[PDB]
């Protein structure tokens, strides 16, 4: 009836898989092999699980998601995982010999490879399949296929049901902080080829996990374990409505074209919070308006671009647990308080609340504390478009050396590729810098 | 016999009628399970023009139900007094309107209506002199108004006798819950100045204020304040479902109530409004609800008789009194403020009394009068609607429905046309 | 006493008769065992008219089975209700038709007839004024028909005053159980149009249609859809089985049915149907349960009378009303929907009462009414028999049990004949 | 009441058969010496195993089937089998020096050697027997008297009885794999000795049990054991309307003139599922549908011969289980949905429903999982003529150069046998070419 599936790709992306799926099914507290604690009694008003995990004819309940990545090492830990019961077999497709970080690899070369299968398995689900709405797409602009083969998956799926939703998670290259330094060819290849085969995607940069977990989770030494956490708890909250009754049940289609107003521009931010640790839930009370006032920290800011740089256009703060319209409410007036911001004045105001009555579950063997009240600050803004001209002044550079450039210009693309997607981020800057603009008078 | 019907859509509207069912339950103390277990005739005399009896008493609502995806649908289906249903009137959809108002009026908006007035026409059948029905959504979005405005088209040629009651939220000035409320609202209010026989304005932050201050409550919700509103929406056809020294019915209330059809959008009055203490320092008079009657406080909605002038003020009184007072307080008040009474409009309040109060109180006053101060309500989301228009802000989610442009400009200088029409209205004598 | 008399054949028919018996059962209350265990003697008074009590009370059918092979004859042989049996009439065959009809005609046709028509005239010296006997098999292979065309021949010419009443299954027209249907069917029809006295049209998917839709059920199988069958021809000897202040036989209701003997070929209603919330949705009504009559979707015929033209329509009525109320609701519909009403028939609506509904409801409807309709039905089949009678697909299969194709003509044109005899009476005024 | 027998043949043959009566005595699960686990009670409305297993006066029930084959090592293994109290000395026939695959041998040299010992052996199980239907017969074009003593064998027993049905069970020569070179000279030799000797029958390849047990049943390495335990599922399910309660017990002789409109071209295809792994037993719901859709995949065509490339005329999808009349009708309105099938239009449907209610039974020790509902697509088109065309332009060539015909001159075969049964294709070829034609007008 409401169905979503995810998709999974590159290293950190399926890393990010595996920590929602133990995530989700934590939440719905289904175990691992595919059961139930105990017998599921019969009922209406709303789905459940039914979304994601897959009925059968007995305790076997499997995601409604799917893996593609062609370097298969790590995904066979889930091939050998505690959840070698949970999962199911046809529900992996791997490469062997990934990209290499080749964007025209994965997405030329070994793009040809493993597409077929790829969409014979999205047949199943989706034919499984009755409402689903969209579809949930996981990679990086760092494990190659991440960006190339999920760069002609979206290319072509797009094509195949387009109506669905197109719900975008990948890591975009930490400012300062990195992987390699082709990260510019994977990046604004991906983003010609991203933006009009793309619905609309957040960027989730880790930086922002790093400082931010050390800081407010206190943590002193992270990794992918705690990042994969907290994206994990961030994609928890993003579709409670479909999973737990809130009072305004918000949905993605319906964030899709009112969030993002125009069409261009179609990205955003996300800090979620209230992360803090048992000696921070304890010497602390958590407020409604704590998470909400909290919610704008720039500092908080969940990606490493400034908001204050920037002006707000939309913020769907939807709401985990013990809500109140009002109490919120008025922390939206103090929203409208904050003489710092500034908003798309065309858009005076474009809010969107979400009160979804569950508070949030916690992961144990977690950093976060437990409280009773969770925000999702999907916002947009103008700020991000700084970051994007960083990537295509280091890019313009290093593409002007030609460094690298023999590496893709073996495998089949061609460079005017290369400087049409500069002119594809020269466009999107003309976007951010017009939208931005004051309509006049 | 006046028997009348309810639809609501709405992302709150579906809960509110549910609350408001539930109230007339109360009011009819029938069990959950949809038998009498009350106490007077009274309660079964006139219970037709709301319920209907089944074989082996079931007693049950002519609701019918407005949605674009199920979960309201089982969540009232989750409801107390959820055995008091009908099965059939389930009607709801597959997808939602993702309040595109678009969305919901031509893309589902064209998808769902058959089943619904089809079954709804089955109860049309069921209806032997139908007085009306009450329709309910919101006027910001879609997720009501997105079909509702197809029914009001619908039904209204299709019962060009029948009376439409249309209560939709409003959205408040302060809080924007929607940046596409301008552009759904504009669109609807555009149709509904043409369609809908009668209208209340929904405000939240007037619940809020009520519920807040002079219920001095700290935690609102909606279902206390459908609470508070179907206690009014409740009350309006208590004269209709009752006896009263002083009757009206819609037909007497809107004809005794509006000079030209362009006027019925009506404000909002009800009372009493205490918290538990509030008894212990005062009691009940007509004169001392009257003292509520004119307070901008309870005027629930987003337009300030204080700021704009009563076009038309009336009262509805559900009790055990004297006449003698409440006419007395009546033309006392018709006079003490008479500035904010227009002119030439004479005796513009205007009186009714049902011989029962509501359930619980001894004696029941409601407002329902029009001033014209919505001219700043329509003023500032048509405002809105100008900015971003210029803006074309989120044009291409709506675009992307079809439409064109040239609607927004009909319900624009539309709107503007009705708000400018109520100045001139307001600046004469 | 005009008790009457069973044969079933056909794949299904075999079945349903089982149901239709067991249903009967439960009408009379007597046990599996073959005693009364009821309640009142009217189950009694006229329960030989279909049972037959035995020395000792055992009470028995006056029905005959037929088969060509013994594993249906195990099947109900293995049926509850199946110490309620004769052991006598449990006559099959060891072979089995394969549904090449002129198998089950000449070659098994002519094989075990006689046993049949013996035991069968044992019967008929069992009954003592005997309206008829109900005949059951499926009109697209030969399961049943291949020896029921037999049957209603030999038993025709046997007993030239006697009602043959006959249901078999129709192939619908999406779904093709077999494909060498339209020649078992054709080969058939051209008997049935001569020979049997009356027949009403059995479609599996409007079974479906019933209980998908308005019984809201997912899981179909046969044995329902022969509650759901044997439901109406069960109430079809409601008067003829009970007292009823408006009462009609087969023979008042064919011969108050047809105009011309080649039209008894009708279609079927009956109702209530709902799934179990419904009643606490609505309740019971002669006026309501009209308003299901004239439902297509209780139409359970592959003719439409939204396409066709009601040349006849009647209404079975069994419960305790007022029928003023009934002639009412008869004549308002043959006014409200008269273009489907043909003309020339004044009052072609026509009415019934029995004193007692079916048990376990209050009311009873059943409608049997003849539009022409069904021209599409034979249109369709004769098609299908066209082409690959142009292929001659199959007709190795079917020479091989040495028939001609000159009878393929005789039935085809035949057929033909008989819709396009249809057209003249629907196209006439 | 209602018997059938089965008759074994070539190496191949038996060891189907083999694979069969162990299966079908898995599967009333009597004992493998005779005996039943525990007493039969006595009871009526249907047959039982009384159709093959074979009553004593004791715990000694016994096919009805026999065993004829000129190269008698392997049959010893029977012979010596944990059957050996299961099978019957008189049930076994065989010869000593098999026909070294010259179908003329074991046909003429051989054919002459052990006939009259068949015919008895016949006459003493049909005498045994009283509703016999019809008559099950398995050999090979391999296991040489598989095709020629087999010839001999139904060109008598047919014009013995003629009025029972011919199940034909034997294996045709996989497209590109083989087992010889003369099998052109085995099948067509056969073929035109065949048509008017058999009734129907049905033509199983080898390289998609391969290939399919290999992907559908996950299988790294078959060999004759999974493919017998296939055929034996799929002859398991092909007849028990005979044995168990279904809707529309359908019938052979019904299927006969009826699936094989025409008398000529009356073989056809057979692709049985569900065949999956425990892990994607779970992993799975195995849908009506899913069998059902799945049941016209060409890739699941479990013959090597490309349905798409051919239209249908019938197919009688005779199901194992809880089946729904409503749900598979619905899936045959989906079959007659699929744009890409074509049909013998003259027989625009010839569909038959089968749904039998018992669900399959495994065999332990095999690698198909469990399940609800079993379909068997025994299906006739115009596709299959080609690899006939492939044998005979094979077979074309190599007999144009004379190639072992001396071996075959020199059993006592006439040369007009050889060009005349590529008349005999010739004709079968006009016959797949011609009732493919589509009617006039
Ligand atoms: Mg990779
Ligand atoms: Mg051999």
């Amino acid at each position: 009836m409401r169905e979503v599936i995810s998709i999974h790709v590159g290293q950190g992306g399926i890393q990010v898989g595996n920590a929602c799926w133990e995530l989700f099914c934590l939440e719905h507290g289904i175990q691992p092999d595919g059961q139930m604690p105990s017998d599921k009694t019969i009922g209406g008003g709303d789905d459940a699980f039914n979304t994601f995990f897959s009925e059968t004819g007995a305790g076997k309940h499997v995601p409604r998601a799917v893996f593609l990545d062609l370097e298969p090492t790590v995904i066979d830990e889930v091939r050998t995982g505690t959840y070698r019961q949970l999962f199911h077999p046809e529900q992996l497709i791997s490469g062997k010999e990934d990209a290499a970080n080749n964007f025209a690899r994965g997405h030329y070369t070994i793009g040809k490879e493993i597409v077929d299968l790829c969409l014979d398995r999205i047949r199943k689900l989706a034919d499984n399949c009755t409402g689903l709405q969209g579809f949930l797409v996981f990679n990086s602009v760092g494990g190659g296929t991440g960006s190339g083969l999920g760069s002609l998956l979206l290319e072509r799926l797009s094509v195949d049901y387009g109506k669905k939703s197109k719900l975008g998670f990948t890591i975009y290259p930490s400012p300062q902080v990195s992987t390699a330094v082709v990260e510019p060819y994977n990046s604004i290849l991906s983003t010609h080829s991203l933006l009009e085969h793309t619905d609309v995607a957040v960027m989730l940069d880790n930086e922002a996990i790093y400082d931010i977990c050390r800081r407010n989770l206190d943590i002193e030494r992270p990794t992918y374990t705690n990042l994969n956490r907290l994206i994990a708890q961030v994609i928890s909250s993003l579709t409670a409505s479909l999973r737990f009754d809130g009072a305004l049940n918000v949905d993605i289609t319906e964030f899709q074209t009112n969030l993002v107003p125009y069409p261009r521009i179609h990205f955003m931010l996300s800090s979620y919070a209230p992360i803090i640790s048992a000696e921070k839930a304890y010497h602390e009370q958590l407020s409604v308006a704590e998470i909400t006032n909290s919610a704008f920290e720039p500092a908080n800011m969940m990606a490493k671009c400034d908001p204050r740089h920037g002006k707000y256009m939309a913020c769907s703060m939807m709401y985990r647990g013990d809500v109140v319209p009002k109490d919120v409410n008025a922390s939206i007036a103090t929203i409208k308080t904050k003489r710092t911001i500034q908003f798309v004045d065309w858009c005076p105001t474009g809010f969107k609340v979400g009160i979804n009555y569950q508070p949030p579950t916690v992961v144990p063997g977690g950093d976060l504390a437990k409280v009773m009240r969770a925000v999702c600050m999907i916002s947009n803004s103008t700020a991000i478009a700084e970051v994007f001209s960083r990537l295509d002044h280091k890019f313009d550079l290093m593409y002007a050396k030609r460094a690298f450039v023999h590496w893709y210009v073996g495998e089949g693309m061609e460079e005017g590729e290369f400087s049409e997607a500069r002119e594809d981020l020269a466009a999107l800057e003309k976007d951010y810098e017009e939208v931005g603009i004051e309509t006049a008078e | 016999m006046r028997e009348i019907v309810h639809i609501q859509g709405g992302q709150c509207g579906n809960q509110i009628g549910a609350k408001f069912w539930e109230v007339i339950s109360d009011e009819h103390g029938i069990d959950p399970t949809g038998t009498y277990h009350g106490d007077s005739d009274l309660q079964l005399e006139r219970i037709n023009v709301y319920y209907n009896e089944a074989t082996g008493g079931r007693y049950v609502p002519r609701a019918i139900l407005m949605d674009l995806e199920p979960g309201t649908m089982d969540s009232v289906r989750a409801g107390p007094f959820g055995q008091l249903f009908r099965p059939d009137n389930f009607v709801f959809g597959q997808t939602g309107a993702g309040n595109n108002w678009a969305k919901g009026h031509y893309t589902e908006g064209a998808e769902l209506i058959d089943s619904v007035l089809d079954v709804v026409r089955k109860e049309a059948e069921g209806c032997d002199c139908l007085q009306g029905f009450q329709i309910t959504h919101s006027l910001g979005g879609g997720t009501g108004s997105g079909m509702g405005t197809l029914l009001i088209s619908k039904v209204r040629e299709e019962y060009p006798d029948r009376i439409m009651e249309t209560f939709s939220v409003v959205p408040s000035p302060k809080v924007s819950d929607t940046v596409v409320e301008p552009y759904n609202a504009t669109l609807s209010v555009h149709q509904l100045v043409e369609n809908a026989d009668e209208c209340m304005v929904i405000d939240n932050e007037a619940l809020y204020d009520i519920c807040f201050r002079t219920l001095k409550l700290t935690t609102p919700t909606y279902g206390d304040l459908n609470h508070l509103v179907s206690a009014a929406m409740s009350g309006v056809t208590c004269c209709l479902r009752f006896p009263g020294q002083l009757n009206s019915d819609l037909r007497k209330l809107a004809v005794n109530l509006i000079p030209f059809p362009r006027l019925h959008f009506f404000m909002i009055g009800f009372a009493p409004l205490t918290s538990r203490g509030s008894q212990q320092y005062r009691a009940l008079t007509v004169p001392e609800l009257t003292q509520q009657m004119f307070d901008a406080k309870n005027m629930m909605c987003a337009a300030d008789p204080r700021h704009g002038r009563y076009l038309t003020a009336s009262a509805l009184f559900r009790g055990r009194m004297s006449t003698k007072e409440v006419d007395e307080q009546m033309l006392n008040v018709q006079n003490k403020n008479s500035s904010y009474f227009v002119e030439w409009i004479p005796n513009n309040i205007k009186s009714s009394i049902c011989d029962i109060p509501p359930k619980g109180l001894k004696m029941a006053v409601t407002f329902v009068g029009n001033s014209t101060a919505i001219q700043e309500m329509f003023k500032r989301v048509a405002e809105q609607f100008t900015a971003m228009f210029r803006r074309k802000a989120f044009l291409h989610w709506y675009t992307g429905e079809g439409m064109d442009e040239m609607e927004f400009t009909e319900a624009e200088s539309n709107m503007n046309d009705l708000v400018s029409e109520y100045q001139q209205y307001q600046d004469a004598t």
